[PDB]
DNA sequence: TAGATTAGAGCCGTCA
């Protein structure tokens, strides 16, 4: 697998996803996101299931107001919920929670269960976090080089 | 048609071993180059300063944005970018009720309200810092606007102590000088902008669209002022000695006895970057001139070769002196006279009044960073503000101006002499920007010259930059 | 069988539950604690019903 | 009476 993918409601939430995806490929981490490629247009969709389904070891879901109730999104959870079946893995998609105004009693149904890292009192301890869950659950990853996120 | 050539950005290092040449990616991608453990602050101020200053502490751990991320890089908050605690827990407060500031403030006259003022602030700051228990790092000093607003020079309110300037700030940095406490005065209104408005209902100052770069400047001055090496030069050449002069009037004196103060850089032989003072102030007795008599000539750079010579090792094998005047032969003569035989001196002249302007005839964005149009072998116009390709936008706002640099004494190369003081415009640790349009070893010198002038009893002073800055 | 559980009410009783916590941990026992063992982005009534 | 150098202070804009 050796990738960690992430979902989030273009073109709301792109601060934050700039740095969460800034801040993991300089750990060592390879991140696929709709962000960090700027040719569009053919496949769309086919790429995004293929790798979905065939090489992403980890689902990363940027739980906001924004990302509630968006149609790509929603697809996104759809396949991930059926990769995770399939693969028989409890912990495969990990919400992370950045916005406020989204309150834990109006998430999607997808996401209500599932243990969410929380990111709204400060980013730094979000970061802790999932870096202390990944080395947990044993995430593939490369020696930390920060040039990569450099370039 | 005249002919204009191009200098490369400096690049400057940063953690790791990685370059880049803007501070806020920089530390944003990698990090400082040491280690601070935390920041334990000490507050001074009435109880709404404390509770302002606790605010904005609780503010700055977490992410903060500009309108354009492209234009002005975000704040990924305090303790993720310098992997150092600094937050409200470890502060103290110093309590500085307004009776006390009441009784003093009404003097009508503006220098001893102003002595008054300093005199309460560091009598509580000094019997604090030598009988008690705790380790303060930083001294944070919060004024009211009121104590701000009158004590400067040319304000009124609509011989002892007498020996003082009259300025808040550079008095109170001055008489602290002795005892060696790095202090940060905040206005109260910068701390909390959005509670201090007009007769509008709107902010005084409105920082809603560049907090990012507030808090950005506030971490980094903080950081810097507690032992901290946010960035260093990249490829400062072996054996060169930089050195700043900067004459500064004495004003409350009999006679103006201009005061002379230096700066002094290089390279560490360690690979590091020492960047201190060299000062003592030197005098000139004549009014209006600003050539140092061949005795402080002789002094101060038997002393400047000296410091480097301590430091290093063995003497240098380049110096060059950045000042903003010329040099009289017999000054220079002075100079020689005490300079070692294997050392090449060279005097240059750095000048903002000079007019030349260049437009760029098809849009609406002025001339690149990086260019310079050579006028001989011994002169050249400098453009240090312009137009970022990086950042996508210029340092100025209307048509900038150039540096006009000479070099007025000795023999060296201007290609060189430019691109070594497009390369010091990148270590201004008082500001956390792109980019500087002044080199510091012109800027840190004024600032020192500017603080020990307010006052004549510091003797022998530091020279470390955390107490003036 | 060997797991002792704490019940208390977050966030109010965070200290105390703390302490004993990393008390009966350093004596020797194993604690479940809704603060320090509770795994982010589980379902959480069914994990601590199976507990 | 000029030209040519120098240093102080004060004030305003930073977005859209
Ligand atoms: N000490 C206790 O009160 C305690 C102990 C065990 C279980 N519980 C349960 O009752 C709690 C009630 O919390 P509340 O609504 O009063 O306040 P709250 O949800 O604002 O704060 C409670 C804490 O929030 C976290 N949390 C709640 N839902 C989550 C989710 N879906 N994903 C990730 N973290 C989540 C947990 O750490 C929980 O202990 C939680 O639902 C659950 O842990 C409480
Ligand atoms: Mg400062």
């Amino acid at each position: 697998r050796n990738k960690i993918f992430i979902s989030h409601a273009t073109p709301d939430d792109n601060d934050f996803t700039r740095w969460l995806a800034l801040k993991l490929i300089g750990l060592g981490y390879e991140v696929w996101c709709d962000i960090l490629f700027l040719d569009k247009g053919v496949d769309f969709w086919s790429n995004i299931e293929k790798v979905i389904r065939e090489d992403t070891c980890k689902f990363l879901l940027v739980s906001s107001s924004y990302s509630n109730q968006r149609e790509g999104v929603l697809k996104e959870l759809a396949v991930a919920a059926k990769v995770k079946k399939q693969l028989k893995d409890d912990k495969f998609i990990i919400p992370l929670a950045i916005d406020e105004q989204l309150s834990y009693d109006d998430i999607n149904i997808d996401i209500v269960r599932l243990n969410a890292i929380d990111f709204k009192m400060s980013w730094a301890r979000g970061l802790k976090d999932i870096l202390e869950a990944f080395e947990k659950q044993k995430v593939p990853k490369e020696v930390a080089d920060a040039s990569k996120s450099n370039l | 048609m005249k002919e204009l050539i191009y200098i490369e950005e400096p690049k400057i290092l940063f953690a790791h071993g990685q370059k880049c040449t803007d501070a806020r990616d920089g530390l944003a991608l990698f990090g400082p180059l040491n280690n601070l453990y935390g920041i334990k602050s000490g507050v001074i101020g009435t109880k709404q300063g404390l509770k302002i200053f606790r605010d904005y502490l609780d503010h700055i751990q977490k992410p903060i944005y500009n309108s354009n991320s492209i234009t002005r890089p975000m704040f990924p908050g305090f303790e993720a970018v310098f992997d150092c605690k600094w937050e409200s827990t470890g502060i103290t407060f110093k309590e500085v009720t307004n009776e006390d500031i009441g009784k003093f403030l009404y003097n009508s006259s503006t220098h001893k309200r102003t002595y008054d003022l300093v005199s309460l602030f560091i009598d509580k700051i000094i019997s604090a810092n030598k009988n008690e228990d705790e380790n303060v790092d930083v001294w944070f000093v919060i004024v009211p606007d009121e104590i701000y607003k009158y004590c400067r020079p040319n304000s009124v309110l609509p011989a002892e102590t007498y020996n003082y300037d009259a300025q808040f700030h550079d008095q109170f940095k001055a008489r602290l000088l002795k005892h060696t406490i790095p202090t940060q005065i905040f206005r109260e209104s910068t701390l909390a902008w959005r509670d201090f408005k007009n007769a509008f209902g709107l902010p005084i100052r409105d920082f809603s669209k560049i907090e990012g770069h507030l808090a950005w400047t506030i971490s980094t001055a903080a950081f810097y002022k507690a032992g901290g090496k946010p960035w260093k030069l990249s490829d400062v050449r072996n054996g060169v000695c930089y050195l700043g002069l900067v004459y500064k009037k004495v004003e409350k004196s009999k006679n103006p006895r201009n005061a002379c103060c230096a700066a002094q850089m290089f390279l560490d032989n360690g690979d590091g970057t020492v960047f201190k003072g060299e000062v003592g102030p030197w005098y000139n007795p004549k009014n209006g001139q600003y050539h140092l008599e061949p005795k402080e000539a002789k002094a101060l750079l038997s002393q400047s070769l000296q410091s480097y010579k301590e430091q290093i090792g063995e003497y240098p094998k380049e110096v060059f002196i950045h000042a903003k005047t010329r040099f009289n032969h017999q000054e220079w003569d002075a100079f020689l006279e005490v300079t070692p035989k294997e050392t090449n001196l060279v005097g240059v002249t750095i000048s903002k009044t000079k007019p030349l302007k260049l437009y760029k005839t098809e849009g609406d964005y002025t001339i690149l960073r990086g260019n310079a149009y050579v006028v001989n072998e011994r002169s050249a116009f400098l453009w240090t503000v312009g137009y970022v390709p990086k950042i996508q936008t210029a340092l100025s706002m209307e048509v900038p101006n150039p540096l006009f640099i000479e070099i007025n004494k000795g023999e060296a190369d201007i290609k060189q002499v430019l691109k070594d003081i497009l390369s010091l415009t990148k270590l201004n640790y008082n500001a956390c920007i792109f980019a500087d349009g002044e080199p510091v070893t012109l800027r840190f010198a004024d600032k020192i010259g500017e603080i020990l002038t307010a006052s004549t009893d510091i003797k022998t002073p530091p020279l470390a930059f955390k107490y003036y800055i």
